[PDB]
DNA sequence: CACGTTGATTTTT
DNA sequence: ACAACAATCAACGTGA
């Protein structure tokens, strides 16, 4: 089972770690989606002409760039904790980094095939995934203990 | 120009083809933004980027069949209204509603285009397509744009919480260019006039044609065969060579290249061809044919020759 | 004779030497009598029996059966077969329909049976196989539906009534007629499939004859 | 296992369990059968790499993101006032998430013995044979709930 | 190079085959979403992989037996009629219908492609051939597009209420390959010119022909032999065990296998080899081929002759 | 391998059976949708699934009597008629009506698979054949496809009304095997080649040939005897028992098991068996044939001197 | 024992 | 539309 089975974690518990959105709020699809949507587009957008690592670090560099846009209630590695801004945005932009390893290295690489393609007729699909997956997490954390 | 041509379609249209195609090769250039999706997400395919060259695989767009015919089909039955030649109001003799029970059996979209119905019967299309691929990847020739819906108020909120009325939707970029062949079968003088027409006059394309999908149609040739030529992607798959994979480049360029890998192309087909009408000649054919189009006694005269033609046809071979 | 003389003859030529081919095949499995009269509609170019011959070929049907178990089984089969969907299925034959409205709801009993792999049950079978003949139904003209035609009864109890006369015929087939008469096996279904039919045929228009006499 | 005949009955059953419509209200066959209806093309569509776990929580949100389209008179767990709205959910994302493992393991797998052709070749028997067997359930209950 | 082959021709037809055949290998490419069904579904079926190394069982897809036959046969019918040979209008001379009592039983078609309605008799297919595989896999080589058909007023509900007419089809990706030997006995050289014609002019293939489904047919060998050669499924099977299932390969290196693995299987097959034509032969011959099929003067000599030798055979072996 | 065979032969055909058995144990793999039919069904019968251990019964598909040698023995004639050893123009000393009279009664197929029509008698087929069977049941390896036939215009209507031209037909699937024995009783080394050439140089079978029913004979052992040896059912009722019924398994594994369950049922036979070629030695000895059948000198030398034989048994015991 | 030879019937709505 | 088969299976007379 591992092989996907962690996957099927990944694809949102690594994003859970720098973005949480309250379920209770009734929130979009696209709010609760947010990181996704942005790794998805930064992997559909471009050819091979740089690296998985390059794509993986630029990437990095759109989730740290868009997710000022976002009130600070949605990051948990920042109101979970309480130390200074400059060590706390290091530990944002490495949590978002590992979660580009999955999106590039695992969930690109290897379960889209590889190829731009086979995820663009899938990303309406593999969303549907993390919008299941976010709830089946975050609603058993909540309401477990009824 | 228009009057030498005349000599080369049949007289009435046939019973059965006999191999009087007309090919009509466009490129369609995008403007303002289209849609062209079927399961909720745009339709792309992965293909051979070129033929003797640029062997590697790529993801290319597609036109998918239905979406570049039933614009035009539309465009067509629209002018047909117009001219008072059909009619939308129920208590007309000469309605034509669009796809049911109620569609005319003899009226130039039908005969053209063709129609089922099953009890009055059937007529397969004169009018030849097919899915039509971007002559760029994918990649680098779309975008996905966030939409919101809120009230009136200027807010997502009416009761303090949210809507979550937000969603995003994947769309073709302007620039982007389709390269399609649409032929046609064994028409008159005047089912060339109305086909072509079409492809002239239509502009609005795929989903959300209220707000995005203009398209510029430039022709680039008409080519009389006693058969088939070249598909879609034949000929975006020949462009990308001759393009040298680098698709950024001037529409005037990209036309006078595309003029010149269809005669290249053309050599290669087991197929007459009785004209070839590109270059300086298209442009004065294009001339002639927007003159029809503008002038509102011979435009009249035309099309309702076709009338005619196609209630002769109906009324002689068709649904009777 | 009678019999013969309708199929494998011509209408100068008797054909003697193929008695010992008609009377093998009446013997074999008795619906073959309506095999052999669907051949002589054909012979005679006539799309349809007459009032007479859908009953002179029945009455040779229970003649040639007479001492056998397995064929008063079958034949008894065919008609409540078709008396059951004659239940929630009526084209008037006075309207001139084809062979192939008359067969409806048994033409769609047997493609299910056949079409379906052969690992799936019989209580699967009598489900798939009765949503295909509600499909059916619910797309002919309501005249056509003698349980919703009748305006007299509330409509979820014609809706009802609908649903398990659909499912009790659906049950004859995949039980009786599949089961036990063809042993369960597709194969032996399907050499039968062209003789079930027309044994059908001939049971509709006998079931509507005895009907149309009986109801004064 | 056994499994690999006489499904449809558990298969409607574990759908009937949160979502449902009264046959008095007259309703469309695509309306009836909804949930199978987003259960296979979820897994006629995807690629044929992907394992059994990673179907189903993709199918589950799949019918998720749908059934929320629509009125509360056809959800029979968000309609129960005895529990609170939040645990509603905990209790209906379970009956979801078992109802598609029935269809990507008993209905996909065994019965169909994972092969796409023959799903798709029998997709519209296992489609109108649960439409069947809904109305024959449904008409059934009113009976002996009286 | 077609001058050295005539010897090889029967000089007319013969009445019982005399082992003379001529096989086409060809790979049909699939340019835009084909659709190759009956019963509704796209027509697949299981099969080995390939023949001894990858040995584990894969779906493909079929194009089905009358499938590659038929739009062939009717594109020869329509350069027949073209010519002026055959004609459409049922008072002529020359009249042929399809599928009919009113079939010619003299013309090119119904000689060497066979005919069966009616008293004058029937006659058996000098065109021999087999249902068509695909070389990938089943889940890898389609894709189902959903299709609606909304009001001309642009909405899905001109009753107030909808139409719900959305439902989808299973459409067949391009760059998809179907191996093929389609194969000709006993033909005089302008019966090989007609049916070779009609492999490398027809162009359109299954369900919705004039919305979809064109293909490129890649000839990659003809071979003159005492015998029949392989079936598709073989060549289909050798073909995927030399690329070792890695079958995203350009499609000038999928010909360029094909015609060696051809080859290598034809050293293994018990029919004696007049002629093997493959390559730079190959190449030579069609551009030879191309060039009676855009010169009218020698086509309709050539086509011409086949009616005459057809209306010979037809009169003194055929149905008279 | 031939050098040591031509020993066992006999040095002409005698008019009384000397013993002199050869038996041709095969697999017969579908490879393009068979047609096995009579009375307008597939051909099926109920049978034991193997003989010891799975003692249900089961239908399998029945390759009948004659679908299994009027394909083997139409293509020995055309090889003749190919050689110049017989021909089909009336007025030629050599000609051999099929089933007629003026049937030859001296070349190869009338010697060595008899004839019976007409004055100067009947003699009796030296190949022994027999009804094939499939190893799988019926419900495993059949499948059932629509077929229609529209106007040539592309309906089903010609002036509004149906052509209502739709029927099923079955086909047996692709990789359906049908194990069998021929059998040839006193032949000389020449007469072996020929049967054994028809054995590997025919490929199609059923009905609808000139569409359909392309077959890959695998030869698994060829055994010299005393007498008959088993039934085509016999052999299948062992080969499924020693498969348990787990019958997708590869064509290489199926060839490999045939071969193991004849040497063991062979052990079992009263028949003193001179030669048991298998595996290795006959993967000899079908290439030194295959080179034979690719030699133009080689063929026809042999296939001569086979005439010779057989119209001496002709002057000598047969028809004079 | 082994050579040689060559005509006839009347019809199945 | 259209075929249901196709052939062959003595009876003497005359001389040695």
């Amino acid at each position: 089972m591992t092989e996907k089975l962690k996957l099927t974690k990944r694809l949102v518990e690594e994003y859970r770690r720098f973005y949480q959105v309250e379920l209770s709020k009734k929130p979009s699809t696209h709010a609760i989606l947010l990181p996704l949507s942005k790794a998805l587009e930064q992997i559909l957008s471009v050819p091979d002409d740089w690296d998985e690592e390059e794509l993986i670090l630029q990437g990095s560099g759109q989730l740290q760039a868009a997710l000022d846009r976002q009130e600070v209630y949605t990051r948990p590695i920042i109101k979970d904790k309480s130390v200074a801004y400059e060590t706390r945005q290091l530990q944002e932009l490495e949590a978002i980094q590992i979660f580009m390893t999955t999106c590039v290295r695992d969930l690109f690489g290897e379960m889209c095939k590889g190829d731009r393609a086979i995820l663009q007729e899938q990303r309406n699909r593999i969303k549907s995934g993390a919008e299941f997956a976010y709830r089946l997490l975050a609603l058993e954390a909540q309401q477990n203990q009824n | 120009m228009l009057d030498s041509l005349k000599s080369q379609f049949q007289p009435s249209f046939p019973r059965l083809a006999s191999g009087h195609y007309v090919h009509f090769l466009m490129l369609r250039h995008s403007q303002s933004f289209p849609v062209f999706q079927t399961d909720g997400v745009l339709n792309t395919t992965r293909t051979q980027a070129g033929l003797l060259e640029k062997t590697d695989q790529l993801s290319r767009l597609v036109m998918f069949k239905r979406k570049q015919t039933t614009p035009e089909r539309l465009a067509g039955r629209e002018l047909l209204r117009n001219l008072g030649l059909t009619s939308a109001d129920k208590s007309a003799k000469n309605l034509c509603e669009y796809n049911g029970e109620g569609s005319c059996k003899q009226c130039p979209d039908c005969i053209l285009y063709g129609f089922a119905i099953g009890d009055s019967g059937s007529e397969r299309s004169k009018v030849y397509s097919d899915s039509a691929f971007s002559l760029g990847a994918y990649e680098q020739s779309h975008r996905s744009f966030t939409f919101n819906a809120p009230f009136e108020g200027g807010t997502m909120s009416e009761a303090g919480v949210m809507r979550s009325a937000i969603n995003e939707l994947d769309h073709i970029l302007p620039e982007v260019t389709f390269p399609t062949v649409e032929s046609l079968r064994d028409a008159t003088y005047e089912g060339f006039i109305y086909v072509l027409g079409n492809l002239l006059r239509t502009k609005r394309y795929g989903a959300q044609e209220s707000r995005t999908g203009t398209m510029k149609n430039h022709l680039v040739g008409i080519v009389f065969a006693d058969g088939e030529i070249f598909s879609n992607l034949h000929l975006t798959q020949a462009l990308y060579d001759q393009m040298g994979g680098e698709l950024n480049k001037p529409i005037s360029e990209l036309c006078e290249t595309a003029a010149t890998v269809a005669q290249d192309l053309l050599n290669k087909e087991p197929v007459r061809k009785s004209e070839l009408i590109f270059g300086a000649h298209l442009d004065t054919l294009l001339q002639e044919v927007n003159d029809i189009y503008q002038n509102d006694a011979e435009l009249t005269k035309l099309l309702g020759s076709l009338y005619q033609q196609t209630q002769d046809y109906a009324t002689e071979f068709g649904a009777l | 004779y009678t019999l013969h003389l309708a199929a494998r003859s011509s209408p100068p030529k008797a054909r003697w030497q193929d008695l010992p081919k008609t009377v093998q095949e009446v013997m074999t499995d008795v619906l073959n009598v309506f095999a052999l009269a669907e051949q002589g509609l054909r012979r005679e170019k006539r799309d349809r029996p007459y009032e007479s011959e859908v009953t002179e070929y029945w009455q040779f049907a229970e003649l040639f059966s007479q001492g056998n178990i397995v064929m008063t089984e079958k034949l008894k089969l065919t008609k409540r077969l078709v008396e059951e969907y004659r239940r929630f299925y009526q084209v008037e034959l006075s309207k001139k329909p084809s062979t192939h409205a008359i067969l409806l709801p048994l033409s769609k009993a047997l493609e299910q049976i056949l079409s379906v792999p052969d690992d799936w049950d019989e209580e699967e079978l009598i489900l798939q196989g009765s949503g295909q003949l509600q499909a059916a139904l619910d797309r002919q003209e309501v005249y056509t539906r003698p349980i919703i035609k009748d305006k007299s009864v509330a409509y979820e109890t014609r809706q009802l009534q609908e649903l398990e006369a659909i499912q009790i015929f659906m049950t004859t087939c995949v039980r009786d007629l599949f089961g036990e008469m063809c042993k369960g096996d597709r194969a032996i279904l399907q050499e039968q499939r062209n003789r079930i039919k027309s044994g059908a045929e001939f049971a509709y228009r006998l079931l509507a004859l005895e009907a149309q006499q009986n109801q004064n």
